[PDB]
């Protein structure tokens, strides 16, 4: 587990009904909303690739080996239910395990996705923001919405609010 | 000034299980297991046939039920639960490895035997416990030889069948036990019955037993069934004394095909590759618990009602 | 000033397995793979029947062994490794089969063919092999036909079992093979020998052989016998004059029960789901390495002395 | 493989006795040591959760005989089948320990850095990290101050410009 | 003025599968899936034997393919395709059974049975289908009892083979079943014929019968065999009017090796604990695919031609 | 998926050869090493993998079914099922492990590489900054030397946080 989804962010955002992964933000122009398409497409491609290799699979052709509709010998007829319960036993635990194992990895992917995102926009503002711990950023400038956009787009130059920033920060 | 991130949740999460958990809530799931299956064999692009109350043995014997089938070609034979084999009540050795072979084959042919009786014997014997068109008759690919007249001792006798074809045939032969002293002096004689089968790999005696039954189909005697494959080149030989079925028609088993019991009923505009008795199953899921018999191309039988996979994240509401 | 974040360790450690190391210390394990039974039958809260030396089949056919098992209710079957099933030397054609449907029964009746016999015939037959009060006796659901007068030709004899029930029955007969052309004569006559049984769904015919062969229990001779399920509403029908070892009862299994096999001693304190020869398994763990064969609601058998679940960290003493 | 157990800290506690996770601090009134509760009781809990898969629990009647002759080709086939089957649970349980172990030791892992990274967090800019799981505190914290850490009750803004100035010089 | 941290990648990068990703590039991978086996049989360290033509049927009975092969010791006992059980024809009842019961084998001792015929008959019989050097034999284990005096009955016999040992024999015997009632009066007389075989644990009794049959290798008769252990302790009886074909040897089994079927040429500078049909198989894999049906101590077969683990990092080139 | 393999580093170093995971340089004089712990401690873990793989605890087995005759057809068929299920459980079993080994094998890759980031992050302390893309811009002169102390984990921050303070602060 990475500490985000059932971590240090509180809880989920019911409204974001076009992502799994978003920003929100406020600056003085107003409060708005956007989901980031490639981190929730890095999770999706690892879902279906997921659901892919569950349904990617090819079968092996079995004959009948039991009369539905007469009796057979007792003895070779034991021999056939001991050998096909035991098959059974062998595939209920392995679908349990599967589903198990992969819910498991799932559920912290869709995590480390998260984690993935916010280290990105960290690493991105640099010295022109701080974290609270709630997933949020204080930024430290006067951060316009075609600014914000920019934090979104990856594009944000960092050494362009610097030191309005800087000065902020230190009083 | 703020920029947050945060991730979607929903109102109605999805319950899954993980390595560590039972009760744990995500955005969405779903099944693995296939709980719902087609009541009709999908037999659409299967050059299939339904026996309905013929019994596979019955193809091989003749029996009226089986009268439709008794040559053909197939990639899949159907058995039913209400099928004759046997209109003159009796057995067939080894019925379960024969019933196997003939629900793995691929079609059937037909071949005379050519044997030929002199004027002591009657081929004709007939019986109310097979009905034919009103009347009575026999199995259609076997011939019940009695004496002609009443009470004379039936005639030493021989018969050889030639297998010159390419391919092994299978022979099929009867045995008649009398349910009385009277009922077998009549058919055969006084004298002592005594049958012998021999080829290059089966040889074999047999001798007619009186005994005292209750009655099936309102007949009291019985008829045992015997079978064994005549190789290619080789020849068998029947030599008898009153008691022998005789062969009229031997049978060739021909290529491979997935035999099915089911009481489903056929569906020729449905796709499958995936069969039980209650019908068909057609789905991309690995799993399933419809049936724990099988045949074909199936999903692999457990014994859970549900086993859901998350397609989603951890669901954390507001 | 300064704050410090630290984990806990422990002094004595524990070794498990992982994907990449097979030697990875952690502060705590524990076993997933059962190494300790119970040697002994744990039977509480099991209605069950301990056959001692009486082996399954001497149940149906009467063997002195099996005289307080001739009939009973139970839900576990207990087999004893030397059991007896014959006392009258033989063998059971489809032993196997019918052991297998005894073991997995709930029980036993015993319904009686009321097979009758011409004064020619004498049906109270005995044999020093089938003792009791140590003196001479036959199976008890069974009777040994023969001659009433010593060389005379056993009369032509047919004997009819219907059954009335609703439920199928299991009839059991013999066959006897004398040892000389003597004792044969004796007991049956001079006569060909011929024996046959037939119901709606069953048919057989019979005949007894004379050969020389070791003493078995004191005896050359044999007695082979056979069995069949007889239908509701069905009736079966034996058709014979001299060999025919007659059912003078008739069994019916009744429900469904557990059969084991094994000599261990019966507990009747503890409870148990799972079984095999050296007793009893109890346990929540999901392996087992005591025994591959196994009988009831048992872990899986594996063959591992140990493997251990880490059910703690990474345990990292200090240098 | 999350960087702190076995990690970038050094070795554990085992003056530690109830809790997995924990706090060691130094300041003017001397030092102490306390457990986390939140942070060990998650992994604790997950444990819990491995134990009750692994004991949740079909019934089998015997197919040969102990006591006696069993036909030979039959007997063949029984052994054949029985210990496939055995290779199989065996490859299976060896195979469910090993990547359960891996996962445990690795969440484990997780939830000591989750802890630390939850602190880092809470200490904002009032504090540097030694890279050793320590943060060297640049104002003075009491008993009671530390122990807000441990709360997440610390607000980073009353120390904050005594410890900006005592971090620049 | 800078530090940068980095990973190394590959020019070539190697193609496997993961839980989220058919088709991932990595730096490096090795098959898990063993495809390539050896054309040989590699016999080093093991003591084997091959028997070539001689089926091992033809061991017990004693085939004059089989003269080299009547006793030994082996690890490995390797059985070639269209080996010769009979010379005679005929065959065994339960023969898969036995054919395990020899291949499970470490070795065959042979014990003379000392039986002993009276004047009356002829025990040194042969024929054309079983030749040694120029001239008729037969089976070098057991002998065919005839009338001296063609044409007399076979006198009542019998002979009973003691084990005297501390373990089971496997005592073998056949049953002649001649071509025609003339072959059969000739050798036996005209009585009814008739033999029986008892020990403690096993009782049997045979009658031979006079049929027509085509003819395998110049005979229309044939000799059926039969066979039991016979326990420490116990005698077997053979009480007989002709027709028996008496064991003259029995055989006992001893401790316990590998049977190989196979058509591949011996190695014995090769080692290997892993045998099928065309070879052996030697990997450190944990799977191969390379056939199903194998013996020995072998890695598990899967269907998949290839299973790449990764072993290197994912792989980014610039 | 720890952020660093496929992540923020944009591509691997196919220069790079003498270690999984290193450094490259810039100052005065510079311009490439590895680091000899980090590619060791994944190393190790491969052939951890690679050692349970080899692992052989076979079972002897013998033959059930003739190559050379007919079998019984009853039986024959109880063989064939048999035989297929087990074959379909190994098949399943194989793909399943190896595709689950290859998952773990990757991501820890991955864990190993920006387990030494964060090393050096942590080394730094305040006199350098995180450019995002894997390196760290530094602001104070390093020295070749210095560069050595930062992989050879010895380098003193404190020894040198004056200096870069005020080239990040003004
Ligand atoms: C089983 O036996 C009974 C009696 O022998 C048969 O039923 C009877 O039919 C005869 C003639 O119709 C009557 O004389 C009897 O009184 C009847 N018995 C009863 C109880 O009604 C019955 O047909 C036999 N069953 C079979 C299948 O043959
Ligand atoms: C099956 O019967 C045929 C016909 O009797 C046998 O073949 C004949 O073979 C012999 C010698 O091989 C020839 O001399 C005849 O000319 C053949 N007859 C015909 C019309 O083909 C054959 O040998 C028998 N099969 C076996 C195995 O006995
Ligand atoms: C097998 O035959 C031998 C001899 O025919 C039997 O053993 C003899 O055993 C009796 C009883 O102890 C002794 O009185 C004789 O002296 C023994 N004779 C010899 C020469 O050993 C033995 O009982 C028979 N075995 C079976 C199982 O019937
Ligand atoms: C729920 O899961 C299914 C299966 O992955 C998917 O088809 C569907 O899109 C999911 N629901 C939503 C709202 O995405
Ligand atoms: C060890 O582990 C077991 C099982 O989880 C537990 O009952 C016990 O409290 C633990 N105690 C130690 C550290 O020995």
């Amino acid at each position: 587990l990475f500490g985000a989804i059932a971590g240090f962010l509180e809880n989920g955002w019911e409204g974001m009904v076009d992502g799994w992964y978003g920003f929100r933000h406020q600056n003085a122009q107003g409060t708005g909303q956007a989901a980031d398409y490639k981190s929730t497409q890095a999770a999706i491609d690892q879902i279906t690739g997921k659901l892919n290799r569950l349904v990617e699979k090819t079968n092996t052709e079995f004959e009948s080996i039991e009369s539905e509709f007469s009796e057979i010998e007792h003895q070779i007829g034991n021999v056939i239910n001991w050998t096909k319960d035991s098959i059974t036993d062998i595939w209920t635990y392995q679908a349990e395990l599967l589903v198990a194992m992969e819910n498991q990895h799932t559920i912290d992917m869709a995590d480390s996705e998260m984690l993935n995102l916010y280290e990105r926009v960290r690493k991105q503002l640099r010295q022109n923001a701080e974290e609270d711990g709630k997933g949020c950023f204080e930024i430290y400038h006067a951060c316009d919405d075609s600014c914000m956009e920019s934090i979104r787009n990856n594009t944000y130059d960092h050494s362009q609010y610097r030191e309005e920033a800087l000065l902020n920060r230190l009083n | 000034d703020k920029i947050c991130l945060g991730h979607h949740a929903v109102a109605n999460g999805t319950i899954v299980k993980t390595l560590t958990n039972e009760q744990e809530e995500v955005t969405n799931a779903t099944e693995t297991v296939e709980s719902t299956g087609i009541n009709r064999l999908c037999m659409k692009g299967r050059k299939h046939k339904d026996l309905g109350n013929c019994h596979p043995i019955g193809m091989l014997i003749g029996t009226p039920a089986c009268d439709l089938h008794l040559t053909g070609m197939w990639d899949t034979l159907i058995e039913r639960e209400n099928a004759i084999a046997y209109c003159y009540p009796g057995a067939t050795v080894n019925v379960e490895a024969l019933r196997q072979k003939i629900m793995e084959s691929g079609g059937i042919n037909k071949i005379s035997t050519g044997f030929t009786y002199g004027s002591s014997i009657n081929s004709a014997g007939t019986t109310r416990a097979c009905m034919r068109n009103g009347g009575n008759s026999f199995y259609a690919e076997l011939k019940w030889l009695v004496s002609k007249s009443k009470g004379q001792n039936f005639p030493q006798t021989t018969n050889t069948y030639r297998n010159t074809d390419t391919a092994e045939h299978l022979i099929m032969w009867g045995i008649h036990h009398p349910s009385s002293t009277q009922e077998k002096n009549d058919l055969y004689g006084t004298q002592s019955l005594s049958i012998s089968v021999g080829s290059s790999t089966y040889r074999n005696n047999f001798v007619p037993v009186v005994g005292a039954r209750p009655q099936v189909n309102g007949q009291s005697g019985r008829i045992d069934f015997h079978w064994t494959l005549v190789q290619p080149g080789d020849n068998i030989t029947f030599s008898h004394n009153g008691g022998l079925i005789a062969p009229s028609r031997v049978s060739k088993l021909i290529g491979r095909g997935l035999g099915i019991q089911s009481d489903a009923p056929i569906d020729n505009n449905c796709e499958s590759k995936c069969f039980w008795r209650g019908g068909s199953i057609n789905t991309r899921l690995p799993f399933q618990n419809l049936s724990p018999r099988t045949v074909g191309q199936c999903p692999k039988y457990v014994n859970r009602r549900s086993l859901m996979l998350a397609t989603g994240m951890r669901n954390v509401p507001e």
